[PDB]
């Protein structure tokens, strides 16, 4: 099962790493686990671009 | 834990209970919320369900070599576990009343199962690996009952009376009128005037003699040959002589035995063998 | 109210969504969905929780009813008339949701023979 | 600790705990790992641990019950009757488990006086399992006929439901070969082997023999050669047998007064 | 343990480049985000979305690393853990970069 | 396990008011349609009135055609509503 | 809903048991409290109103083309509908004994009366179309009786 | 304590009052002057006495069925006071 | 309620077992003596005189 689990991460990272991201590894499976849970894909979208933003403001 | 134990003992797999499909032995999960101790027993109640469901496998494979006795045999099979599935919803009652009971009471209660289910493994087994058919399924049943053991002793006699029955059939109609019954050729007395009629030494058990055999032969192609010629001349009449219908009463009477009577098997060869058999000899001593 | 009437007269409605829902009972070994579903969120890092249809225990015994000789079953899907299976969303208290599908599986197979004789009926 | 009385009902089923074991043939101890504080409440679950030893020698027994048919038909029809012994032993364990889930805990000492009446029974059963490594047939009438002689009221009466069924094949054996002249064997279990040489018409000819070494001790010596002469003509409840074959000598020789008459 | 709450909280803990606590402020506001409504631009057809990433990759001048895409979603379909694949490529798409 | 069906006859008159409900807004002027009582056993002594020249109070008759005339509105007909509106006609 | 079901198949329309000329008498789709199953076994029934009143306007519009054979026919028609009838009845006594009822049971007693009633509806559309009378009636039903199927 | 003591003299006897007079006199007297139980509580005891006396007869079964009935009775959790009740159904065996 | 009848039915199975020929009203007015703390040895007495 531990595994399974991996190789699922491990192929969707592939994928993200390609198309360029700024996510890690961590923040990438916690991403998943929202998608199980139901969510809409572009109200994640928004909410990541905005914390992305204030990010940067503050840093 | 409880319910999901009572219908994958009745072959509905769970997936708390995963059915890894006759190989290997894991057949319940580890469970975190029941102890280590729990978790073990619960395999064993498993072990008596996974040998439950080679049974009732085995049934759809001989009801589509392929012989009508390894058919008669499966039919005879599905009454070994209508005590079975009659325990197991009789455990339902007992887990309604209190939710006080857990899997030591139902290890218990299924043990009249563990004297049962592995000795009759060794049945089908033996039967799927060699490929056996005809009448030597009864000849597999009446040796593996030359074991021990009480409930398996009276068990595979009751397996046996109930093909004993598919072989009571042919037997009578072959000494009616003269015909064979072959959907496959399963049956002792051979074929391949009078016709042609042979024994196969081959698919003849040990607790039918030689010399048993031939008492079935000869009486059962003295009709044969009248079937050809002309039937007022019948031995065993059809029109002159009402002895048939003795026959099939004597036979209906001994289709069933309690386990299995050798003696009142033959005694019937004897008696048709003769009473009847004054009709055809008052023709030849003329003749 | 008569919508209130009804709803306390009637068993409470799973094919539409629009009346409170019960999978409640007083015994340990009854409540084993509830127990396997919080085994699976915690043990299972990666668990889909099914949005599932709260049925109303013990009364997919009617629907085996209607299904062997009756009518075509809009409750549950069929592919096509001479294909019944069990939609994948069904779950009774007292059992896992893949044990149940196990039960209804082998009567959906038995309704598939009953429902494709009937379509050989000609009036 | 209530964790612990829960603990010592697993090993009554033979099944490890949920504390690591050392030992699982040599008793069935447990070692927290904290036993030190636990030296008297450890050591009361110790001796607990000693009748789950017990059950695990007539368990393993029982796996040697049924191959692909195991050797003997004495052999497995006493296995039988130490499984019967066994799913009795089990009834307290299912009645001891659902008092540790009522709205709980019962007390080590408690329970002491609930493994008690098992242990005179079970010991007993490893007793018998002991004197017995064969399954030959005969063998195991010996062990029955060795303790039913032995003192102690309590296993005198366990030994001889065991009687009861032991010897239920030995006389499936010897009624039928008394009044037909037929015979068993599956094995050379019977005390009565056939072919010495090869089978001749009969006259009384040297054709079965004692073969002893394989006789069950039921019967007395000159007994077992009563019997072997009332087969070849035709052709406690140890003590209820040689009474029936001084009844079966009459009916037998009536037939042997049938054999003059043929000649 | 998994539940949304929890999760959302980790998840800006670690973008932010502040403590659980200290991006509590931001916390609140990422909730009513997600909890008004959006529909995807395509809402129908699994392959509606795989083309469009594939088109992506084209436009990058990189089309090598579609081909490697296209092997990519094999895997994913045959191991089956997830059952919103679509989702989740959605999201990666949106979050597309140079 | 009761049903509309296995419930009764009672349940389907207090369903039929609910379903009606919504269709009589709009054959409302200002007011929707209301409830009027009949008994099961008004409408069985009813029926034996009609057919001897005699009037009952379901049975008004009219000089103006010679013919008998029910009740045009909605009559509750015990428990099976407005389907022996239909029936009493003939 | 059990007995009410029984006016509606002796020809006798509610609202709920809904009568169109185009595809018959049919019960209202997704109507608040109708299991989705019991609406489909309701529809089978209502096929066998249909036809009763597309049966009950045969015999009216030619008895009290043109032709004496016709409403000889007619008398030959109310006759199949001598045992349906009754059957409403003896459903119509036991609704009447209580209240609770499955239409599993009405759905079981009036199939006898969905093999009678399709068979029957091509004789007298057959007649109305090649616009047939007289002695030739007698013909046109008899050769069907040749035909399959013992009621 | 003073009505259910009657019914008992009244349920055994088949007789109503007046009629259980002196009998009653027996028993007020007898259960008084020894109210409370005379011995330290203890449930184990008791059923301990019960399957000794199925063993003693030799009825082994139902000394073991017995066992399966006390953690019935035990777990409704609706009678305390168990003890006293199987110490009187022992008794009277 | 329903778990007071429940009760009654394994005690009825206790007397059945013991042959004490206690019927299902002379049981439970015993239990109801015994509930109130009498002691069950002056109880058991009281009973075999009121059976002579």
């Amino acid at each position: 099962n531990m595994s399974a689990v991996r190789e699922t991460m491990d192929v969707l990272l592939e994928i993200s790493r390609l198309l360029n991201t700024g996510l890690d590894m961590e923040t990438l499976s916690i991403c998943v686990r929202l998608c199980e849970q139901g969510i809409n894909p572009e109200a994640l979208s928004s909410v990541i671009k905005e914390l992305r933003r204030a990010s940067d403001t503050l840093k | 834990m409880i319910h999901e134990l009572l219908l994958a003992l009745s072959g509905y797999p769970g997936s708390i209970f995963t059915w890894n499909k006759r190989t290997g032995l894991q057949v319940s999960q580890d469970i975190p919320f029941l102890h280590p101790g729990e978790t073990s027993v619960l395999n064993r109640l498993c072990k008596l369900g996974t040998d439950y469901i080679r049974f009732t496998e085995f049934i759809e494979q001989y009801t589509g070599l392929h012989g009508i006795y390894l058919r008669a045999f499966c039919r005879g099979l599905d009454s070994i576990l209508q005590p079975y599935r009659q325990a197991l919803l009789d455990l339902e009652q007992e887990f309604l009343a209190d939710p006080h009971l857990s899997i030591s009471h139902i290890n218990y209660s299924l043990d009249q199962f563990h004297l049962l289910f592995p000795s009759i493994m060794v049945v089908v087994e033996q039967i799927k690996s060699q490929k056996i058919h005809g009448c030597q399924i009864l000849e597999t049943v009446y040796k593996h009952s030359c074991g021990g053991l009480p409930p398996v002793r009276s068990a595979l006699e009751k397996t046996l009376a109930v093909c004993h029955g598919v072989m009571y059939k042919q037997l009578s109609a072959w000494m009616l009128h003269g015909l064979l019954l072959d959907q496959y050729e399963e049956f002792f007395v051979r074929q391949g005037s009078l016709k042609q009629f042979s024994l196969r030494a081959e698919m003849l058990p040990s607790y039918i003699p030689v010399r048993v055999a031939e008492k079935i032969l000869f009486v059962g192609e003295s009709v044969q040959m009248f079937e050809n010629q002309n039937v007022n001349m019948s031995r065993t009449g059809s029109i002159l002589k009402n002895q048939e219908d003795t026959f099939a009463a004597e036979l209906h009477r001994l289709k069933q035995q309690p386990l299995f009577s050798l003696v009142d098997f033959e005694s019937v060869l004897d008696r048709i063998r003769s009473t009847v058999a004054e009709h055809l000899w008052k023709l030849m001593v003329e003749e | 109210d008569a919508r209130s009437w009804l709803e306390q007269h009637i068993v409470h409605q799973y094919w539409t969504s629009r009346a409170p829902r019960f999978s409640h009972s007083s015994h340990l070994h009854s409540n084993l969905s509830a127990i396997w579903d919080q085994h699976l969120y915690t043990t299972d890092p990666l668990y889909t929780p099914d949005d599932k249809t709260i049925v109303t225990e013990t009364q997919v015994i009617r629907e085996t009813l209607w299904l062997l000789s009756g009518v075509k079953k809009l409750l549950i899907f069929q592919l096509n008339d001479g294909k019944v299976n069990v939609r994948n969303d069904i779950i009774v208290t007292h059992m896992t949701q893949n044990c149940l599908r196990s039960v209804l599986e082998q009567i959906a197979a038995y309704g598939q023979v009953v429902f494709r004789l009937q379509k050989f009926i000609d009036e | 600790e209530t964790s612990l009385v829960r603990d010592l009902l697993y090993v009554f089923q033979g099944i490890d705990g949920k504390f690591v074991k050392m030992c699982n043939s040599e008793n069935c101890y447990k070692v927290d790992g904290k036993v030190a504080v636990s030296k008297s409440l450890k050591d009361i679950t110790s001796k607990l641990s000693e009748l789950g030893w017990l059950h695990n020698k007539i368990k393993k027994y029982t796996d040697q019950r049924s191959l692909d048919r195991a050797f003997g038909l004495v052999g497995q029809s006493f296995c039988a009757a130490l499984h019967q012994e066994l799913k009795e032993y089990y009834r307290l364990l299912s009645v001891l488990h659902s008092q540790l889930q009522v709205e709980s805990s019962l007390t080590l000492r408690r329970l002491l006086v609930w493994t008690f009446d098992p242990k005179i029974r079970l010991k007993t059963l490893a007793a018998l399992v002991d004197h017995c490594q064969g399954r030959k047939g005969g063998e195991l009438a010996s062990a029955v006929h060795a303790y039913t002689k032995t003192g102690d009221p309590y296993m005198r009466s366990l030994v001889q439901h065991i009687l009861g069924l032991v010897a239920y094949p030995i006389l499936n054996f010897l009624y039928r070969w008394i009044y037909d002249g037929e015979l068993e064997d599956t094995y050379h279990e019977f005390f009565v082997a056939s072919d010495p040489v090869v089978k001749t018409d009969r006259l009384w000819h040297d054709k079965y023999s004692l073969r002893k070494s394989m006789i069950p001790s039921f019967m007395t010596m000159d007994q077992s050669r009563k019997v072997l002469l009332i087969g070849k003509s035709i052709n406690d409840l140890e003590n209820a047998f040689q009474t029936k074959i001084d009844a079966a000598y009459f009916d037998t020789s009536k037939y042997l007064l049938d054999v003059l008459n043929k000649n | 343990q998994k539940s949304p709450n929890v999760l959302l909280q980790n998840l800006c803990c670690r973008i932010l480049g502040k403590g659980e606590a200290d991006v509590a402020q931001q916390f609140q506001y990422a909730v009513r985000v997600i909890g008004s409504n959006f529909a995807p631009t395509v809402e129908r057809d699994e392959f509606l979305v795989t083309e469009k990433i594939k088109k992506e990759f084209v436009r990058q001048r990189r089309e090598a690393d579609g081909a490697l895409f296209s092997e990519l979603h094999r895997k994913l379909q045959s191991q089956g853990v997830l059952k919103n694949r679509w989702s989740i490529l959605y999201l990666l798409l949106s979050l597309s970069e140079d | 396990e009761p049903y509309v069906t296995e419930a009764g006859r009672e349940a389907f008159d207090k369903l039929y008011k609910l379903h009606e409900g919504g269709l009589q807004i709009l054959s409302a002027t200002t007011l929707q349609p209301q409830l009027v009582l009949l008994e099961e056993t008004d409408l069985v002594k009813a029926v034996l009135n009609v057919l001897i020249g005699v009037v009952s109070s379901t049975f008004s008759y009219n000089q103006a055609l010679q013919s008998f005339a029910v009740k045009q509105g909605v009559y509750i007909s015990g428990t099976s509503p407005d389907n022996v509106s239909s029936l009493l006609t003939q």
